[PDB]
This record gives structure tokens, sequence and C-alpha cells, in this order.
């Protein structure tokens, strides 16, 4: 039969020294197989529990692992910046169950809330040989932030809607920190008509703006 | 498709007796065993306590979970409770009471790796269908078996290389001047199925305070026909000698690679470990069914991919054999 | 006292197309009583099997259901197993993963840092480096933080250093990002001071075998 694992929360977000509860509920019971994985961006998986209860060796303690059945749960106490990751469940069966229920968690994203710092914010105008292409971009980006901020381009005071990408950093593992890079791609035709070229990153109340003219 | 074949043999002449065959089957995957049942189509139905449930213990070994230890290849039990169906497991007078009922008796036996299962297919049916000889037709998983009917050119007697073979040993016997055998274990509480309490008599074993061990006797048929002959009994030397190859060559008579040996917790519930298994890796061999020795109550072991412990030196993590099936000699003489 | 698993092939495929991967281990012998298992996870989804096999003496494998018949696992020496893809479709770019476990499917305990397989119809693409610089008309400071800009390119995976790692101090290399054709683009700049010598950033892109050096300088606008 079809066995389906459902983890929960898709997104969790607590602050540093707190406590982070992901649950992991299966479909047909288990009795007490199950695997809970840290998996880093660009990093190899790493198990930190199996058997639902166990620590693997060199694993710290605040991670622990509970439950039975259908239902389980992971704590993860003493929340550290390190710890900002994504993590899923696993259940696995023996013998006659191989397979039987056998299939891996939805994933759950694990956000360290630290203490708020103030966006700085560089802008590049486009190189010589960019223009040269026919395709321009400009890249701005905000270093050393948390939370969350959103980004706004204006062009001579007209706010952009098309052509914007934004590429987040993971959380730094030392003082749970993010950065990003706002890309607004135009055209070198529409490039050479505008003048004043403006990023504005908000951080709730807060907000930077780094702007440019063009020939200067 | 590719049907194989059970063969049964049946005399002319009938003297409580019931005849027995047997059939090795291919390899199936283990995942495929869970609630297999044989389906018979014959004129005779099934026992209807053999396609019940019994409780069994899974024990199955698998590479060390752990980073580190792992790279040592070091591996590790997992005890846990399943339900078997269509196991032989019998019961008290089951096999008198199928006899006088013109039931079947129709179970398998499962021998597995960690991965893939050997069944062996079992039939016990009284001669009174060898008059009769209607062929039938039994479904197990995804197997088939033909029920094949042969009549022997005896009265009575077993045909061992082209000749008959009656045992008696009796008066009988001085007047008119190796047997293939298959036992069953069946389980019962009482007082005078003292089973170690023999053991420990007949073999040089220290294995003291036997009041707390498994109960029960082993039911033989002899030369495929044959009377039902309980296991231990001091009156049937034909019965001790089949006591002795049971005990003398538990794994039964007639590849594999052997991995390190393990412990294991038979309740899947008990404080400490409890039986010694010997894992194994490569093509299945032997019986993965077995009874635990240190309880009164049986406790039923299944161990795809582990051999029991089987040596009975120290009676502490010891098991024995569900089904053993072998060759013993017996005194007698041919026809002629 | 490193053991791990490490994967290779994994380049763009056409659709319909097939492509063969491989997991090689380092540092670990591989004994009997272990099970090699192929695990993919595509952008926006979770973890998927694929297949397993003993790789012992004797011969076991289990594949999933949705790539049965059109998957393939197979053992090839003491240290390295394989996985044929056939007939590749959209649906099958994730990023592949090699697994060691002590049973069929069950606890992994080594993992590798994975592959990524693209299938798309596209032309692979060069990466066409550009430099990043802040204007001439600011002021210039103590410290100047410059970076180089990666355009599009195709497949996904591109390796930039800056000066042959030997700084590393100030690098903050970002994520790629697609982009509305179908191509991939990245960003990483670099802060040191004005007195510093001028830093270069290796870009490679393994694909396309293609090696840009643009050394960039604090004087640049
Ligand atoms: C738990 O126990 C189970 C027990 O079942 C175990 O699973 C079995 O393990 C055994 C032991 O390894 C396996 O047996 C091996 O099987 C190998 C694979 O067999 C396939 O491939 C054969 C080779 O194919 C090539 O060659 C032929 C002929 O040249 C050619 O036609 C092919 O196209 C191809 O080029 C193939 O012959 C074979 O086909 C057989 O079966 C089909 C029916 O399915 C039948 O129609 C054929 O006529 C033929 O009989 C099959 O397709 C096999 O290669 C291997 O043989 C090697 O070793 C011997 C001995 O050294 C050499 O002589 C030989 O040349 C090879 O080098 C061997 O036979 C078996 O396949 C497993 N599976 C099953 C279901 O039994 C688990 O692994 C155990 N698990 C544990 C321990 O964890
Ligand atoms: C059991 O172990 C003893 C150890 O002395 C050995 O002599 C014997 O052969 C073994 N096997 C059986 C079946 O007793």
């Amino acid at each position: 039969t079809g066995q389906v694992l459902t983890q929960t929360p898709a997104s969790v977000s607590e602050p540093v020294e707190g406590t982070v509860t992901i649950k992991c509920q299966a479909s047909q019971s288990i009795n007490n197989w199950l695997s809970w994985y840290q998996q880093r961006p660009g990093q190899p998986p790493k198990l930190l529990i199996y058997d639902a209860s166990t620590v693997a060796s060199g694993v710290s303690s605040r991670f622990k692992g509970s439950g039975s059945g259908t239902e389980f749960t992971l704590t993860i106490s003493d929340l550290e910046c390190a710890d900002a990751a994504t993590y899923a469940c696993q259940s696995y069966g023996y013998g006659i169950s191989i397979t039987d229920n056998s299939a891996f968690g939805g994933g759950t994203e694990v956000v360290v809330r630290g203490d708020p710092v103030a966006p700085s914010v560089l802008i590049f105008p486009p190189a010589a040989d960019q223009v040269a292409t026919g395709t321009v971009t400009i890249v701005c980006v905000a270093n050393k932030y948390f939370p969350d901020v959103t980004v706004t381009w204006e062009v001579d005071g007209t706010t952009q809607t098309t052509g914007i990408e934004n590429s987040k950093t993971p959380q730094n593992s030392a003082d749970c920190t993010y950065n990003l890079s706002s890309t607004l791609t135009l055209t070198s035709t529409q490039y050479n008509s505008h003048k004043e070229y403006t990023c504005k990153v908000t951080q709730g109340t807060t907000s930077v703006v780094q702007s440019f003219n063009r020939g200067d | 498709r590719n049907v194989y074949d059970m063969k049964i043999e049946c005399p002319h002449t009938v003297s409580e007796n019931s005849v027995i065959g047997y059939v090795e089957l291919p390899p199936m995957p283990l995942a495929d065993t869970a609630q297999m049942v044989p389906e018979s189509s014959c004129s005779m139905d099934n026992h209807q306590s053999i396609n019940t449930i019994t409780k069994y213990t899974q024990v199955i070994w698998r590479g060390k979970a752990d980073p580190g230890q792992s790279s040592q290849n070091s591996f590790e039990t997992v005890s846990t409770e399943v339900d078997l169906k269509g196991t032989c497991v019998l019961k008290h007078k089951m096999v008198e009471e199928s006899y006088r009922s013109r039931k079947s008796i129709t179970c398998y036996d499962l021998s597995c790796n960690s991965t893939f299962c050997k069944p062996t297919l079992y039939m016990i049916v009284p001669i009174h269908a060898c008059n009769m000889m209607k062929s039938c037709l039994i479904a197990l998983g995804p197997y088939r078996v033909q029920v094949v009917y042969e009549r022997t050119y005896c009265m009575t007697g077993v045909l061992i290389e082209g000749k008959c073979f009656v045992p008696d040993q009796s008066v009988v016997s001085i007047i008119k001047h190796s047997v293939h055998v298959v036992c069953f274990f069946v389980a019962v509480k009482g007082n005078t199925y003292k089973l170690f309490e023999q053991v420990k008599k007949s073999f040089e074993s220290t294995c003291n305070d036997t009041e707390n061990k498994v109960q029960g006797y082993y039911i033989c048929i002899v030369g495929g026909n044959s009377a039902p002959i309980y296991v231990p009994t001091l009156d049937d030397f034909r019965s001790m000698e089949a006591f002795t190859g049971i005990f003398k060559s538990p794994h039964g008579e007639d590849s594999y690679s052997i991995v390190g040996p393990a412990n294991a917790k038979v309740p899947h519930s008990a404080s400490s470990d409890t039986l010694s298994l010997i894992a194994y890796s490569g093509i299945p061999s032997y019986s993965s069914l077995s009874i635990l020795t240190s309880s009164t109550d049986a406790k039923h072991v299944f161990s795809p991919g582990l051999f029991p412990k089987l040596n009975h030196t120290n009676c502490d993590k010891s098991a024995i054999p569900l089904t053993w099936t072998g060759m013993i000699d017996l005194p007698g003489y041919y026809e002629g | 006292t490193g053991q791990s698993l490490v994967e290779s092939g994994g380049d763009l495929v056409k659709p319909e197309g097939s492509l063969t991967l491989t997991c090689t281990a380092s540092g670990f012998s591989f004994s009997s009583t272990h099970w090699i298992c192929w695990v993919r996870q595509a952008p926006g989804k979770g973890l998927e099997w694929i297949a397993c096999i003993y790789v012992g003496n004797t011969y076991d494998s289990y594949y999933a259901n949705w790539a049965k018949g059109r998957f393939t696992i197979s053992k090839t020496s003491s240290t390295t197993v394989t996985l044929q893809m056939t007939t590749l479709t959209a649906a099958d770019t994730a990023t592949y993963f090699c697994a060691r476990s002590g049973s069929v499917f069950g606890v992994v305990s080594l993992w590798g840092p994975g592959t990524l397989v693209t299938v798309s119809s596209g032309q692979p693409k060069a990466p066409s480096v550009f430099p990043l610089a802040p204007c001439c008309g600011d002021t210039p400071s103590s410290t100047v933080t410059l970076g180089c800009l990666v355009k599009g390119y195709l497949p996904e995976p591109v390796t930039v250093t800056w000066n042959s790692g030997t700084l590393t101090n100030g690098v903050r290399t970002f994520p790629s990002v697609r982009q509305s054709s179908g191509l991939y683009s990245l960003s990483s700049v670099v802060s040191v001071t004005s007195s510093s010598q001028p830093v270069t950033c290796n870009v490679a892109h393994p694909a396309t075998n293609t090696k840009v050096d643009k050394t960039v300088a604090p004087s640049t606008c």
C-alpha cells in the first residue's frame, strides 16, 4: 500500500536560545522506525536521529527525538545560528515491511531569529563591456542584514516591475544574517534613455536608498 | 506457470495412518510472503486452524546506522512482532482430528535470507485419499504445485531403492524375520511434556532449571506413510532415534557467506538479550523458523538471514527447530 | 578520517535522452554489510527514492515504483556503483545523491554532496563574465568592494574563486538565479582595502571547459 509521510510545519521561525518543534506523521504505523536528517545547502545531508530516539555519534545532545507509532516530533534546544538549515524525516521499514513504508518527509525550513542588523546597500553600474552586448543588467546588493527586506527599483522616479531578479544568501552560521543581490535586467536601448537609477532596500520601517546617475 | 510437483506415495493395502509430501520452491521476495496462505481446491477442505494468525517475532540484521562505527562494517539486530499465517504451526491432536474429519493440513516452511524466501510446502492427508486419488491444485503466492498420487508396488511398505520395507521390530517382525521422516513441533503445556528433562538425560548438556523452559513434543511421520509418532517417548526407540537425529543434527541433513554473530531479544520486549543467532549472506539456507527454549510459552522466532543457535551446550540463548527433515536408521526387513 | 561518497556525471541532457551517473567511495572499504542507494530531489520537492543494490558478493537490487524499468542500478567494482537513466524528461531534472545504508531502504549512515542532472532542450552556454565596480564619481574610501558578474550560462553549476583561493576573508558569493530565457546568472563580490593589489576572480565552467580570469582593481569604475 502507498505510504505517505507528512512533515509540519513547512517553515518555522524561532529566536536564538529558543526551541524548535517539527512534527512528522506517518500514514501507516511504523514501530519507532524513523530518521532525522539535516541538509545544509550545497552540503551532504547529515544524520542526527535514527531509530526515532538515538543520537548519532558526534551530534550534540541538544537534538532530541521522540515519538512512536504514527506520530513523531523533533526538538532542538539551545538554538544556535549553525542550526539554521532544512530538516526532513525518513520512514524506513525492515524485513517484511521493506518498501512497504519507505518515504521521505516534505521538508521543513528553519530560520533563526537574531539581533537585527541594518543592511549596508551597495550598487554597481553596468560595466563597459556589458552595454556592447545589447542586454544590460544592474546589480544591487544588501549585506549583513536581518530580517528579510524588500527591494524596490525606480528609474527617474518611476518604479520598475519587469526584469528584476533576487538571490538571497543563506543565514550566516555565526551571526544569523542575510545577504541579498538584486539584478535589474534591461536592454541597452532602454538603459540609454533614463538617467536616474535607484535601488531601495526597506527593512520594515528602515529604508536604505542607493542611487546613481548615468554618465557620472 | 512452470508448475512444481508434490509427490505422494500410496500403498496397495491399508493398515490410524496419514501420508505426507513436501516440495522446495524457488526463492521469492520476502515482502510478498505477508498474508500468504495456501488456497486448496481438493475434495478435502484444509484445516481452518492453519490459516489462522500465529504471532511471530521477526529478527533481522542490518549494518550499523551510526556513522563512524558503520565504517567498521558492524551490524545490529532488530526484533519486532509480526503476524504469519499458513506456517507449519500444528496444535495438539490436530493430525488425528484431521484424519477423522477427512480434512487436509496444508502448511509451508520458510527458508529466508535478508531479502528472499524459499518456501517448502507441506501437505498431510489421510490414506483415505489414496484410493480415490483425485488430483488437486494448490496455489501459494506466485507458485503452483501439482498434487500427484503415485501407486507403489508395495502392499503396506515403503519403496527404498526399488524394494518395499515395513518397520515392525515387534514379535510379528521376528516371525517374518535409512527412512525419511518429517517432524513438527507442537506446543502444549502440561506435566508429561517435559522436553528438556529428557534432553538433559539423553545428551551431556549442562541444562539446569528445566521447569521454566519450553514444553511440548514433536510429531513425526516416517517413510511418507505411517501412524503418528510422538517424540520423545521412552517406549519407542524409533521415536528415540528420531529424537537423537533431531538433536544431533538440528539443522537437518543436506554458496552462503557467514557474516558476524549477533544476539537478539525474542519477545522484542525483554530486558536483555535472550537468543543467539548467526547472521549470514548468500542464497537462503536452512530454516528461518524456530522456538525459544528458555520460555514455557512458545515464543516463535522468524529470523530471515540469521541462523538460530541449535547447539544446546548451554541452555541460555538457545532455540529448537519448528520443522525437521532427515533420515534415521530403524530395524526391519524387506518383503520377499 | 574522512569517509565520503562522491557522485560524478550529471551533465545537460536533451529530453528523451539517456545519462549514466557514477558514485565513488573515498577512503572506505566496501565490505559486505552495506547497501548503496540513489536519492534525487527536484527544486521545490522533497527527497525521492530511486534504487538500491546489495553491493556484495551476491546480487540483489530494488527499484522505486516510478523508476522501475526506466532506471538501471548496478555495482562495478569494490569502490564504485553506477545508475543508468533512460528516456529522461523535464521532470527528471534534480540533484542525485549517493547513499550508503545498512538495509535496503533504511538509515543512510553517509551521504554525498550530490550531482545535478539538467534535462533541457537548450544548448550549453558560456558565462561571459562582466566586472562589477562602483561608479568613479563616488568619493574614494579607505575600503572598496568589487566583484564579478556571471551572466547567462548552461548548465547550472559554476565555480567562482578569488585570486585562485589565496584570499577568502570578505568574499561573498551569491547563489545563481534563473532568467526568463532559462539561463542562469551568478554574482560574487569581495571587499578589500584600497592599498591592496588588484584582485582576480576565477570563474570556471567545467561543462564548457571555460575558465575566465578577470582581474579588478580599486581604481576600477
Ligand atoms: C537472498 O537470496 C536470493 C536468492 O534468490 C538472492 O537473489 C539471487 O542471488 C543469486 C546469486 O547471486 C542470483 O544468481 C545470479 O544471477 C545473476 C543475474 O541473472 C540474470 O542475468 C544472467 C546473465 O545475463 C546475461 O547472460 C545471459 C547468458 O549469457 C544472456 O542471455 C543475458 O542476455 C545477459 O547477457 C541471466 O543468465 C539470468 O537469466 C536466468 O534466469 C532467467 C529467468 O529469469 C532464465 O530464463 C535464463 O535462462 C537464466 O536461467 C538472469 O537474467 C547471474 O548473472 C549470476 O550468474 C553469475 O555467476 C555464475 C556463477 O559464478 C556464472 O556462471 C555466471 O556466468 C554469472 O557470472 C547468478 O546466476 C539471482 O539472480 C538472485 N535473484 C534471484 C531472484 O534468484 C539475494 O541476492 C539474496 N540477498 C541477500 C543475500 O542479501
Ligand atoms: C555442540 O557443541 C559441542 C561442544 O562441545 C560439540 O561437541 C557438538 O559437536 C556441537 N553440536 C552438536 C549438534 O551437539
